[PDB]
Parts: C-alpha cells; structure tokens; sequence
RNA sequence: ACGGGGAAUCAGGGUUCGAUUCCGGAGAGGGAGCCUGAGAAACGGCUACCACAUCCAAGGAAGGCAGCAGGCGCGCAAAUU
RNA sequence: UUAAAGUUGCUGCAGUUAAAAAGCUCGUAGUUGGAUCUCUCUCGGCCGAAGCGUUUACUUUGAAAAAAUUAGAGUGUUCAAAGCAGGCCGCCUGGAUACCGCAGCUAGGAAUAAUGGAAUAGGACCGCGGUUCUAUUUUGUUG
C-alpha cells in the first residue's frame, strides 16, 4: 500500500459488532477519533443494527443531518463516528440517554440512563506530563486535554468529568479493595474487586480481580478500569451486574423461564 | 569386557563386608602413616606401598585404618610426583615399545600396539586435563615423551 | 537396531530423507527424468495430427493385429502410437485427423498383447468415437 | 596519552572540563568527573566504569545506549576484534514426528566494555538489547559470570 | 555396558515368570526399581520382597505368585501430558479393565489413574499387566 | 516455490495440497529516473533507453486490459462487448 | 493425489539361505551413559511490600493469542445443505462455548535428567583491632 486504507471488510469487523455474512462484502470503518477502530461502535451499527430506529445506512443519515444525535453534548453528524467505552448517547426528540457499557459477553450493551446520569462520564488516566512554564497536562482514554488537575492524581486512576464544562469534579485512585470493570482480552465485561497487583518491571503488570460471587480472575494492568470506590461502582451497571455465568447455569436460568411461561 | 582387547575376564578383588580393622593389628593410623612416608622416600608408587604394607605389615586397606587413601596422604605431605602413575606407566610404556621400532622397522605388529597405546594415553591425558591435574596445555609428543620419563 | 534417543531427531529426519530416494514410485515421481521424458508432459489427454495407420502384431500366446495409428503430438512435435478401441473403429479415421488421445490405463505402462503402446484414441474430429461407432454422431463433411 | 589514541579528542559528552576555577584547583588534582548512569533492571554498575576513564559511547553505564527489549544469556566462544565478542547459544528444537529433539546453535556479536575486564572465553554472560550499533550487532553485555573452572 | 539398570530388573522378573519361578534375584538394586516394585506389589502382582545390602548398589529378591503377564520398560523416558495418557494407555494396555502404566511426576512415582486423580502428567517409566 | 488462516485423506501416528474472494508481500511489457503531494520511485502521472505497435499531406503526433465486458493466440482445460 | 502400504516402519519393517553386516581395528564430531544425599532479614495496619533457593529441562496453572472454516449450544429454512435468526398477546430473547503445535511471558510441584557449591583452604559463622576514601545529621542561620 502506498497510503492508509480507507476500508473494511465485513470479516475483518470486530466480533463484537455482531455483523451478519450475507448483508454485503464491506463494513462501515470507523471515522478516526477518540477511540480506536476494534474497541469501537460506530453511530450507524447503535442506530440501525441495535436500536432498529433505522432499517437503511441511508436513514441514518437522515437522522443524523437533522442534529438529533448527541455524543457527550456535542451533535455529531456523522454516521460513522467512533463512540466507545462510557460514552453518553443523547436522543433529545425522543428523551433517550445511553451509556455504552460492555455486557459479561463482551459486547455493547443497550443501558439506557437517566437524563440526570448523562452529565458526567468516568475517565481514565493516560499519561501526565508538564508543559511549557510549568502547567501540568493530562491525557485520558478519551483523548481529552485537561490542564491544571490535582496533583493527587496519577496514571492508572479515574476521573470524573462534567460533559457541559469538561473539568474534574472527583476521582478515584487505583489500588486494592476498589471496584472495576475489564475493557479488554478474556474477561472483557467483567467487575470485580482488585485484590493484588504483581509488577513485572520491564513488561506488563498483572492484576487480580475477584468477583462478588467469589470467582477470581486476572488481567494486565491496561485493561482495567477503576468504576468505584470499594464495593460502590460510580456509575449504573448493566443487567448482569458483571457476573459471568457458565454454560450449565446459563442453560438452567434459560430453561427455568420458559417453564414460568404458561 | 577389555577397552583394546577381545577378553572378557572377570579375576578383580573382592572387599569384606567388614569395615573395619581388626582387632590383632595394633598400628596406630599415625604410625601406619609414618611407613607411607618412609617407602615413599624409596622410590615407591602408591600401588607398590599397598602391596608392601599388605603382605608384610597385615595392612589390608589404609582407607579401613586411617580414614585416608594413599595418594592423598602422600599430597598432603608433599610427596606426589608431577604426572599420575598410570600415566607414567603409559608414556614409559611407550618409549620402550618405540625405541624397539627404529632397530625393527618390518615389525608390523609393534607399530599396532604403539598406536594402541598412544590411544590410550590420549584417553587418560584428556580425562586429566578435564579434572584440572595436568594443565591445559599439556600435550603428548611421540618425540619428547621420554623427557617426560 | 535404530538409535532410540531423545536427541535423534535430526538422525531419524535425515536417514528417512536419504532412504526415500530408493523407492522407485518416490524418485521417479520427485527426480524430474520420468517428467522430461513423458510425451504428454503431465496432461491427461493431448492433440495432434494422424500420421500413418499401423498394424501392431499381440505377444505371445495371442496371435492377432492390433490396429493403431501413428500420432504427431501439437503441442511439443513428438510422435507416439496410439491404439483404435473398438470393432471397426480404424475405419472411421483418416490420414491428417486431429484425434485427441488419453492414457491407455496404466501410468505409463503398456496394457495387455498390445507391445509398447501407452495411449489410446478417444475423439476423432471433435466427435467420440462412442458416438461414431454407436451411430450417434457421424464425421463432419 | 592511551585515553587519546585516536584522531579525535575523546570526551563524555555531558562533562565539561574547561570549568576556570582557580590556581588551586589546578595546583591541587587534575581528574575528571566522570559520567556514569544506573542501567537498571536489578543490574548493578561495575566500580570498574565509575573509577576508570576509557571513552566509549556504545557502553551501557558510561555512554549513550538504552537498554531495552530481551534480556538473554550465552558462553564467550571468540574475543578477536575490537572492543566486541562472538558468543554461542545453545538450544534444543522439536521435532514432533519423531517426539524427540536435535541439538540448534546460534553464533551472536555483542558489545564489550571496558568496565568488564578479566574475561576469558569459556564463561556465561548476560546481554541485554539495544538500539542498532553495527551492522550485526544489538546486544550489549550486562553481567560477567566466570565459568566451571573457577578460580 | 549397562545403562537403563530397571530396564534389566524388569526383564529378568518377566523372564522368570515364564519359566513359572517362584522367587527371582534382582541386581543391581535402585530406588526407581524400589518405587516400581512396590507399585506393582500394592495391586497384587508379585508380592513380599527383600533388600540384600552389599555396601555396594544392592540386590532384590523378589517372590513371585504367577499373576503377572507382561511387565516392561519404555525407553526413552517421553514426556507425557494428561491430555496425552489415553493414547499412550490404548497403545500399551490390554484392556480397560486391567493394566497400569508406570510414571514419574513431580508428586511420586505412580499409575496412570493417581496421576488423572492428582491431575498431574510426568515421564513414562513402564507398564505392566 | 508468493507466505499464512486453511483443504483432501485418516483407528492412533502420518501423507499430500494451499494461483484462488480473509491478513501480509510484490508487480503493472523489461530496466532506470523523477515531479506533485502528508503519503508514490505512482504507471487509467511524466522523462529517457530496450521490444512491440498506431495515424500521417513524410514535416510531425500519440502508446500500455496481470480493471469490467469482448477479441486473437496458446492449449486437455474456463461464461454477457 | 490419500487410504489400502506394518511395500519408508517414531508408533512399526527387514539384513544365515529370499534384496541386504563395511576385510579388520583405531579414532574426532554426533548419539548414549552404573550405586549414592529426608525460605527469610527491614518497613505499612497476627499479614502484605523486598531479597533469592545454583541454573535449567519437565509438569500443572494463568493471560495473550482477527474473523471466516472445523468441533459444538440454541433455533420446525415446510425437511435438509444453509442462515443467524426469532418468540408472546407493544413486550420477551439470542447472536454461546471448546480447540488455536513451536517459540516468548506468568505462578505452584520437585520424582526423573543435566549443573554448581570447602582439599596450595584465597572455607563458613562470630565477635575484635588497624590503612584509605567517604555520610553531610549536630553547634537558632551563614563561614
């Protein structure tokens, strides 16, 4: 290639977008953003294939172009745009706010909020670093730029933002007994306490995580995502509260409910 | 069997069960090793200072006796030559086997041997040298070997 | 016996390669001479243009004529001999026919009375010889 | 002078040793600061880099090279050209047709410094990775451990 | 000379109980052959047997009460994961009724269905049945 | 001989295939050199040479289907301008 | 072209007479190699943070491993190959899971197999002394 590719193909999607064989040869490639293009939902793949507002990636567009979307308080009209982990979806004609959270699957969950829930969004810490004359700047998940924080705060932890002003209004800081959720590898969707963190200098830290039913787990230092503070998460949870459920008690709960049926 | 022969012989010593020194040998281990030194002093090898302290003085093992082997009580005197005596015996060997090949030079079967034994000599030379009792750099010469004896 | 260790693998790779080459199927198969020397060059079936009709006389204990025909191959100039099927069917071929010629059964190998022939005809003039001697099809004027 | 046997002066580019103080300075020592850092990843510094005064860029405590990528070991097989060694690895490969092994090696130029001084060919020593410093060259040596014959 | 010395314990025990023996001798002895004999005496195979001691590498002897048909060594000693045993069972073993293949893991020396119990794999020292 | 993901066969081990729609590489008749641009040594860009080949008032001008159809050729061997 | 072919044989073939052990011995690389030996010093509020135990090979575990394909769960395409859909009278519900050599990373085990730890004692552990460089606490601060 002589330049960068400007496509995708419907097989080389990620997973988790749940895309159908027979629908076409290519897929929607995420717009560049905040967010990266395999730990993305692109805004056509939540108003079409999910809330099934749109039957076409043409009237997507027509929702779009009439500035009814809102991602964190900003109209976006585009259809391809990179939303990702914590974003705040916005439908003002309709009254709906969502939040995009991960489920015990692995994929992005319709959790819808409450319009008060929609003014703030966590943010984790990236890098901090200081800038000419002295100003202290940090770089979130987010890829936002926020100049004077505490210096309390340091890589690893958890901001809360205000999406109307975009400023620190608290945070949390990594270390044992605190709550979090992994946003990636094997136990993507997942919450859980961290228990211990074993430093690997030179490579990748290692964290673990035990979860509320007592299953214990472990990931690398850069797929956590501190939520709360001890056992109180910050932000509301999806339906399975980040249990995840083996395929013997998956079937038993199934088969239970259609029993109640009648 | 044999490393250079065809035999297969069995003839070797048989060591009692009993450990221990009898109770009609009255040597101190002191003055059993006061002999050591003294045959040592004779132009004696230790396999020779065995033997003589077994047939005449009723000395079955010295390692029984004084807790000691030979070769290590000689060392710890000071009283070890510079090459090992089975490789003594082997360069000696060698000489002899080669000075009678420059008066017979159509014996066929002494140039044989010869080759066997300098074989053997290398065996023994790199097991020392592995063991760090010769140095590393030693090294058999067919021409100087009698320097070395 | 065989080396049986745990460090052996290198011998037992090594051994197996060398010993391969003394299987006949295997060296002729991989050595590339049976490749060269193969008028077809690899193909099933090949063109090419009639040259003479010839009577081949069968081995010993059998005493018959054989009836094939001389064949100059298109696509490289080789000639080779090809043998006519059925009851009659030389009468429906002609000098300076392109006939489309098969293996005759064999890899290579001559079949039956017939000595030193390895292919066959199958079509003469774009028309089988089924067909042709079945009265399907007859010969194009 | 032996520190200066080169075309070009030989300096640590950090130190600056031109610094006017006073007669005393010069009546009472003429030595060098020396420039060394902490390479360090459970690594210790050698006394025989912050006590000596070679010039040489491409060594980990006193130069400019970043140690960073594969820590790995290997046996000094030959020290024949200039300020750099050839060691060997050994490893065995698997083949899994036969379920057995055979016996792999690799030859590996690294980088020696001064500060490892009294090394002989026979003994284990660890490298570290770093940037490209020649053509074949991107390991550099981190630990000197004398081999089985040790005196 | 002599290398793999169970592998000469294990053939003179098999070579014995074909001319119907009652009692066979056993040199030298070794504690891998001391692990393998009392593995196979715990389920019924040979026996009581005794330690002759030497001051040297001992001798064995060994009673024997005609129920062994086979008993062997496998050479060299391969490397066996548990996902990897029943493979080497359904090649070794008569049946699934009876038999045991003998292995060395870090927790003993023991049968194959220790090892699926203590969920552990080893290296293959024999078989018998 | 483009490399993998993979395909056929198959008691267990194994043998053979993978030009081919997914990922990576390479090329645009053969070599070479460039301009523009964030990105090309680009060929549905330019400049030469080598091999072919087009119109001409003989002065000159213009070329690159291993893109979709289609034609010739080659073949045992492959579809609608 | 695969099986049949235990006629390429690692599992698993043959070499007295059917094809076949070098005329004989030495010898480097390669391959193989006899017994033997039963976790803790500082810190943060009885535990963790930090050192390794000689080093490995081996075994179990963990995380990291594109989708499609393959194995496999659910689902009457009218059945099936398929597909990822669908179900109830606006609601309910899926789009699982397993496998993914070798090499690299991680944490338990210590049988089997290599390897080292004191023999000019330049040995361990305890208190004792001397030579040199040197810590920048203390003289409310500054020399």
């Amino acid at each position: 290639a002589r330049g960068p590719k400007k496509h995708l193909k419907r097989v080389a999607a990620p997973k988790h977008w749940m895309l159908d064989k027979l629908t076409g040869v290519f897929a929607p490639r995420p717009s560049t953003g905040p967010h990266k293009l395999r730990e993305c939902l692109p805004l056509i793949i939540f108003l079409r294939n999910r809330l099934k507002y749109a039957l076409t990636g043409d009237e997507v567009k027509k929702i779009c172009m009439q500035r009814f979307i809102k991602i964190d308080g900003k109209v976006r009209t585009d259809i391809t745009y990179p939303a990702g982990f914590m974003d705040v979806i916005s439908i003002d004609k309709t009254g709906e706010n969502f939040r995009l959270i991960y489920d015990t699957k692995g994929r992005f969950a319709v959790h819808r909020i409450t319009p008060e829930e929609a003014k703030y969004k966590l943010c984790k810490v990236r890098k901090i670093f200081v800038g000419t004359k002295g100003i202290p700047h940090l770089v979130t998940h987010d890829a936002r730029t926020i100049r004077y924080p505490d210096p309390l705060i340091k890589v690893n932890d958890t901001i809360q933002i205000d999406l109307e002003t975009g400023k620190i209004t608290d945070f949390i800081k990594f270390d044992t007994g605190n709550l979090c959720m992994v946003t990636g590898g094997a136990n993507l969707g997942r919450i859980g306490v961290i228990t211990n963190r074993e430093r690997h200098p030179g490579s990748f830290d290692v964290v673990h995580v035990k979860d509320a039913n007592g299953n214990s787990f472990a990931t690398r230092l850069s797929n956590i995502f501190v939520i709360g503070k001890g056992n109180k998460p910050w932000i509301s949870l999806p339906r399975g509260k980040g249990i995840r459920l083996t395929i013997a008690e998956e079937r038993d709960k199934r088969l239970a409910a259609k029993q109640s049926s009648g | 069997g044999r490393m250079h022969a065809p035999g297969k012989g069995l003839s070797q010593s048989a060591l009692p069960y009993r450990r221990s020194v009898p109770t009609w040998l009255k040597l101190t281990s002191d003055d059993v090793k006061e002999q050591i030194y003294k045959l040592a002093k004779k132009g004696l090898t230790p396999s020779q200072i065995g033997v003589i302290l077994r047939d005449s003085h009723g000395v079955a093992q010295v390692r029984f006796v004084t807790g000691n082997k030979i070769l290590r009580i000689l060392k710890s005197k000071g009283l070890a030559p510079d090459l090992p005596e089975d490789l003594y015996h082997l360069i000696k060997k060698a000489v002899a086997v080669r000075k009678h090949l420059e008066r017979n030079r159509k014996d066929k079967d002494a140039k044989f041997r010869l080759i066997l034994i300098e074989s053997r000599i290398h065996r023994l030379a790199r097991y020392y040298k592995t063991k760090r009792v010769l140095p590393p750099n030693w090294k058999y010469e067919s021409s100087t070997a009698s320097a070395l004896v | 016996g065989k080396c049986r260790g745990l460090r052996t693998a290198r011998k037992l790779r090594s051994h197996r390669r060398d010993q391969k080459w003394h299987d006949k199927q295997y060296k002729k198969a991989h050595l590339g001479t049976a490749l060269k020397a193969n008028p077809f060059g690899g193909a099933s079936h090949a063109k090419g243009i009639v040259l003479e009709k010839v009577g081949v006389e069968a081995k010993q204990p059998n005493s018959a004529i054989r009836k094939c025909v001389r064949v100059q191959l298109i696509k490289n100039g080789k000639k080779i001999t090809a043998f006519v099927p059925n009851d009659g069917c030389l009468n429906f071929i002609e000098e300076n026919d392109e006939v489309l010629v098969a293996g005759f059964g064999r890899k290579g190998h001559a079949v039956g009375d017939i000595p030193g022939v390895r292919f066959k005809v199958v079509k003469v003039a774009n028309v089988s010889l089924l067909a042709l001697y079945k009265g399907k099809k007859e010969r194009p004027r | 002078a032996d520190i200066q046997t080169e075309r070009a002066y030989q300096k640590q580019p950090t130190i600056f040793q031109n610094k006017k103080r006073v007669l005393l300075g010069e009546t009472g020592k003429e030595k060098l600061p020396r420039y060394y850092k902490n390479i360090g990843l459970g690594f210790k510094t050698p006394k025989e880099a912050i006590e000596g005064t070679y010039i040489d860029k491409k060594c980990p405590f006193t130069g400019n090279v970043s140690i960073r990528g594969r820590i790995l070991s290997g046996v000094v097989t030959k020290m024949k050209m200039q300020r750099t060694i050839v060691i060997r690895r050994d490893y065995l490969h698997y083949i899994r047709k036969y379920n057995r092994f055979e016996k792999r090696h690799k030859n590996m130029s690294v980088h020696l410094s001064p500060c490892f001084r009294d090394v002989q060919i026979g003994d284990i020593v660890t490298v570290g990775e770093c940037r490209p410093l020649s053509k074949t060259v991107r390991f550099n040596v981190l630990k000197v451990t004398k081999a089985a014959g040790t005196k | 000379v002599r290398m793999n010395v169970l592998a000469d314990a294990l053939k003179s025990i098999n070579n014995a109980e074909k001319r119907g023996k009652r009692q066979v001798l056993i040199r030298p002895c070794s504690k891998v052959i001391v692990r393998f004999l009392t593995v196979m005496m715990k389920h019924g195979y040979i026996g009581e047997f005794e330690i002759i001691d030497d001051h040297r590498a001992g001798k064995i002897v060994v009673n024997l009460t005609g129920r062994l048909n086979k008993c062997g060594v496998i050479s060299p000693r391969f490397d066996v994961q548990l996902k990897d045993l029943e493979k080497w069972q359904n090649n070794l073993l008569p049946s699934r009724q009876f038999g045991f293949i003998v292995l060395t893991t870090s927790a003993g020396i023991m049968d194959h269905e220790e090892a699926r119990r203590k969920h552990t794999g080893g290296k293959i020292l024999g078989f018998f049945f």
